């Protein structure tokens, strides 16, 4: 049985997804999440498709930058695995948390 | 409906710098957004500069100072050049 | 040419090539026989030791040496399936497939065999679907078509003849190279069909070159000899003569016969007449729905066995196999490739998926079944099929007009692009002579291009079908929900709901939901339970709350009790599957053997439920249906009564809904009851449905093969009662029959039903579970 | 009990674990702990409520019921997260 060591597939996915440009979250679950979040502010909200796409592109941009700073936090703590405390430290230093 | 944009001017600047290169519609939307954003930034900084100096007019000095404030480093230094001779050429004509 | 502008900024050069190679990452990277399908198991591995130790449960290690499994291996032909054992395998690929098979199949098998809480219905349905799985797997042994033959050299076996074999219910991706000896010893009819197809006398390259020089067609009163089939009827021969006369004039057409008349038989006989008599044996394309696909394949295999009819479904590899092994007589060449097949069957999905691989084929004939799907000119199927280079097209449908004249305009633009034009609609408020002249012009314009045969003009044994419109009042909950929606009351519509998320987008859909049942809205059952049944919900007041909540289904309860006293079976059609869930729960607490059908049910369970309903020993009484599911391929021969709970916007869906029980040869009078709510938003839905029926009786029914009277009937407004017994005939089934229930709280749930429910609740409380 | 609620509340679970893994792969993350996904769902939800609340405010000022893309661009620019490619 052919197997790969743990990590080279991860490097292959890092090289693959840093070359690509499409969105990594599916359209309908993100649209459902947007509509659920929006119905807590105003009832009976319609949505343009480009509004959902702009919200999506902003969301993947924010999460990719957050994961970059999370990886920097994990590397600074002499680790290769990211932890929730790395996300908390990144948001704390960035100023979003506190 | 006549919707104004910076499409033809960005296209002819592109034909100046790359005569055999095309461009997509999303890239033109991004270029239009860039030009509008930089115009808004420079005009707002020039408006603030005129307000702080108790001046009621925006001149090329205010735009030059706003370009020096906003554009980082050498990008300012050429652009301050690139504006100035254009103004000089305008002074040679009107 | 050269750039006229340059940058004076002395920034460093940047390589922008984001392309990468994983050849440096090959240090941990790389630098066909195994278990595929387990089919059947037997309780004796090698020999039967005895009948002892039949109790308890066996584990995985006990089942390792006690059972032998029927294995189809990887890249095999379903004929080398072997009865293997765990120690007889060793370690091959796909062993955990057999592990999952053996493990969980033996777990629920011994679980249902050792459970005392097992009814007879559950064991007979699981045994019947097990038998269906068994003979479905056994059907893969039978070959269906031989594609290609070759001479191959084995291990010192000199030269051997090897056949490409396709099996019965499988596709072209799994087509196998097999020995010739067992193929000719199993089914030599397919083999001799293959040699008949090899040196066939009919090819697309031998077709005629009729360029506006087609001969005149003489009428035939006898069945042609090249169409053997079974027996061809008189109206089928009339349709054959009509299509032949339309082809002789170089004109396209629509076969608008009713469903059940055998339009497939008519078009296979027309294809055989075009191939044999007129020598037009070129490439023909037939586009059919996927659900009706075997009903065309067996018709081709029976009525025209000498035709080279080929099939087009599957994944990319199956379609590649069909494209490169069977389309071309000489696929090894590089220039012009002649066609090897005669008729190609496909569906709409592979028309849109393979536009490029099918548009560059000089087709001679197109036959599109279920042409109402082509009713929209802007749908992608319309531009996909309109771009095909086909000389002659034909549309097979049951409903030519569905909603407006624009659908027929799209159909005649697909048929004749430019000769027919329609620029005006039909207004019932005009009532002028110019509109009647336009109607008569449309009557005389498409008269020879439409052939429609009714179910009453032929096969004079059909019982009549009567549709009764029943208008019933609303409950207090329905009335307060209707006034809350119509006079929007978000604070009042929230009330006791904890979430408070009421969506009033699509007002009319919420009005229809309120007219159907108040329990469709969220947090609505709790108010009724705490206001009338005091919140105890103890197995008896919930059914009474279901009864009093909706004003529609008290009449449905009376109808189901009345038809339970009689010997009839009832279908209930609905537009929403949540309302079907409401009726399913109502029958679950009520305790009636019911079956359900909607879009969420897969086709295997659809076949299971249809065979369970249509059995002569069926204990099912009521069958719930979603209206727009399944197409025309569903048979409800045992059904007698049809209840339309919710009307449809397109009434052709309602006609095909009530035509499920009103099929050809029905032995009982079909009775249709339509449940309509009084003074609600469904009244204009019925008005639009009656207007579409008026338009259908005007244009379509009077131009098959007093206009002012039906125009004034359509211009007007339509706005011993449940007995199962019964120009001017078209005016019937349009009156509104008002029903007065006046049922209060204590009239429902009588003494016998409440006593049975209390006894069942006491038995459930005593036995816990 | 075939009947249930029509509305769905677990749409934060629609942002699946492979989607968050793909986002971390684009961010350059090699190894991901099992508690990352809940934290990522939380921070995505907080970001989405902020942007959606500002966009709904921009919509309600214009006396509209639909949320256009231009309102989303306004809401993102007001938070210092300017987005190019949707007008403006």
């Amino acid at each position: 049985p052919h197997r790969y060591r743990p990590g080279t597939v991860a490097l292959r996915e890092i090289r693959r997804y840093q070359k690509s440009t499409e969105l990594l979250i599916r359209k309908l679950p993100f649209q459902r999440l947007v509509r659920e979040i929006a119905q807590d502010f105003k009832t009976d909200l319609r949505f343009q498709s480009s509004a959902v796409m702009a919200l999506q592109e902003a969301s993947e941009a924010y999460l990719v930058a957050l994961f970059e700073d999370t990886n920097l936090c994990a590397i600074h703590a002499k680790r290769v695995t990211i932890m929730p405390k790395d996300i908390q430290l990144a948001r704390r230093i960035r100023g979003e948390r506190a | 409906t006549r919707k104004e944009s910076y499409a033809i001017y960005v296209y002819k600047v592109l034909k100046q710098v790359h005569p055999d290169t095309g461009i997509s519609c999303k890239a033109m939307s991004i270029m239009n957004s860039f030009v509008n954003d930089v115009f808004e930034r420079i005009a707002g900084e020039a408006s603030r500069l005129a307000h702080y100096n108790k001046r009621s007019t925006i001149t090329s000095r205010e735009i030059q100072t706003a370009v020096r404030l906003l554009l980082p480093g050498e990008l300012a230094k050429h652009a301050v050049s690139e504006g100035t001779k254009a103004v000089t050429k305008y002074t040679s004509a009107k | 040419k050269i750039p006229t502008r340059f940058s004076n900024r002395q920034n460093k050069t940047v390589n922008y090539n984001i392309d990468y190679s994983d050849d440096d990452l090959l240090e941990s990277e790389d630098d066909f026989h195994g278990i595929d399908i387990v089919i059947n198991h037997r309780l004796k591995t090698s020999l039967e030791e005895g009948k002892v130790l039949e109790k308890t449960v066996p584990d995985l290690n006990n089942c390792k040496e006690n059972y032998e499994f029927l294995i189809k291996w990887t890249d095999e032909s379903h004929l080398h399936n072997t009865w293997e054992t765990y120690e007889s395998i060793g370690q091959v690929r796909g062993l955990k497939r057999l592990d999952n098979y053996c493990k969980q199949f033996i777990i629920e098998d011994q679980q249902v065999r050792l459970d005392p809480y097992v009814t007879a219905e559950d064991i007979e349905i699981m045994d019947m679907e097990r038998e269906r799985r068994l003979d479905e797997f056994e059907e893969f042994h039978v070959p269906e078509r031989i594609i290609d033959s070759q001479r191959a050299s084995l291990e010192d076996g000199t030269s051997q003849l090897q056949y490409l074999v396709k099996w019965r219910r499988l596709n072209y991706d799994e087509a196998t190279w097999e020995n010739a000896t067992d193929i000719v010893k199993l089914a030599p009819e397919q083999v001799k069909h293959f040699q008949n197809r090899e040196n066939s006398k009919i090819l697309p390259q031998y077709s005629s070159n009729y360029t506006s020089q087609r001969p005149r067609f003489e009428k035939l009163s006898v069945q042609p000899p090249f169409i053997k089939g079974g027996e061809l009827r008189d109206f089928q021969l009339t349709g054959i003569n009509w299509m032949a006369f339309l082809w002789s004039k170089g004109d396209n057409g629509i076969l608008a016969d009713e469903m059940g008349l055998g339009k497939t038989v008519q078009t296979v006989a027309f294809i055989s007449w075009l191939i044999f008599a007129r020598r037009q044996n070129g490439p023909h394309i037939i586009v059919v729905p996927l659900s009706t696909m075997p009903a065309w394949l067996d018709t081709f295999e029976k009525w025209a066995p000498d035709l080279n009819c080929i099939c087009y479904m599957g994944n990319q590899k199956s379609r590649d196999t069909i494209r490169e092994y069977e389309f071309y007589t000489n696929p090894r060449a590089k220039g012009k490739k002649t066609m090897k097949f005669n008729v190609l069957l496909t569906t709409y999905e592979y028309i849109l998926k393979d536009r490029a691989e099918l548009g560059s084929i000089k087709w001679q004939f197109m036959a599109v079944d279920e042409a109402h799907r082509l009713k929209n000119a802007e749908s992608s199927l319309y531009e996909s099929l309109n771009s095909f280079k086909v000389a002659n097209r034909m549309l097979i449908t049951g409903t030519p007009l569905q909603n407006n004249i624009k659908e027929l305009a799209a159909l005649v633009n697909f048929l004749m692009p430019g000769r027919f034009t329609i620029d005006q609609e039909i207004d019932f408020e005009n009532q002028d002579e110019e509109q009647e002249e336009y109607i008569h012009d449309l009557h005389r314009r498409i008269q020879p291009f439409i052939l429609r045969r009714l179910k009453k003009d032929v096969e004079k044994s059909l019982p009549s079908k009567t549709e009764r419109i029943l208008r019933v009042e609303l409950s207090d909950v329905q009335t307060e929900y209707y006034k809350n929606i119509l006079t929007k009351n978000y604070s009042a519509l929230t009330a006791g709901a904890k979430g408070g998320h009421f969506s009033l987008l699509n007002i009319m859909n919420e009005l229809k939901k309120a007219s159907n049942h108040p329990y469709l809205f969220d947090n609505a059952e709790e108010r009724v339970l705490q206001k009338f049944g005091d919140g105890k919900m103890t197995r008896e007041n919930v059914l009474r709350g279901l009864i009093m909540s909706s004003g529609k289904m008290v009449l449905l309860d009376q109808l189901l009790t009345r038809l339970k006293k009689d010997g009839h079976r009832v279908l209930i059609f609905s537009q929403m599957v949540r309302m079907l869930d409401i009726l399913g729960d109502y029958l679950s607490i009520k305790g009636i053997n019911f079956q359900r059908l909607d879009g969420t049910v897969p086709s295997a369970q659809r076949r299971i439920s249809i065979d369970h309903f249509n059995s002569p020993d069926s204990n099912d009484f009521v069958f719930l249906l979603s209206t727009r599911a399944g197409g025309l391929g569903i048979n409800l021969m045992t059904a007698d009564t049809v209840v339309i709970f919710d009307s449809d916007w397109n009434p052709q869906a309602d006609l095909q809904a009530m035509a499920r029980a009103h099929r050809i040869g029905q032995k009982n009078h079909v009775m249709v009851y339509r449940l309509v709510s009084k003074d609600t938003v469904e009244e204009e839905v019925l008005e639009r449905a009656r207007k579409k029926m008026i338009l259908e009786y005007a244009i379509i029914s009077l131009g098959v093969t007093e206009l002012s009277a039906i125009l004034k009937f359509g211009a007007g407004n339509m706005f011993d009662v449940l007995n199962h017994a019964e120009g001017e005939e078209f005016l019937k089934q349009f009156e509104v029959t008002d029903y007065k229930a006046d049922i209060d709280w204590d009239d429902i749930i009588p003494e016998e039903e409440l006593k049975k429910l209390q006894d069942e609740e006491q038995k459930r409380k005593d036995e816990e579970y | 009990a075939k009947r249930h609620r029509k509305v769905l509340r677990d749409n934060i679970q629609g942002i699946t674990k492979p989607a968050i893994r793909r986002l971390a792969r684009r961010g350059g993350v090699k190894r991901i702990s099992g508690l990352i996904y809940e934290e990522t769902r939380g921070v995505l939800k907080v970001f989405l409520e902020n942007v959606i609340r500002d966009a709904v405010t921009y919509t309600e000022h214009a006396k509209r019921k639909t949320v256009t893309a231009m309102d989303v661009v306004y809401a993102l620019k007001r938070q210092g997260r300017t987005l190019y490619g949707f007008g403006g």
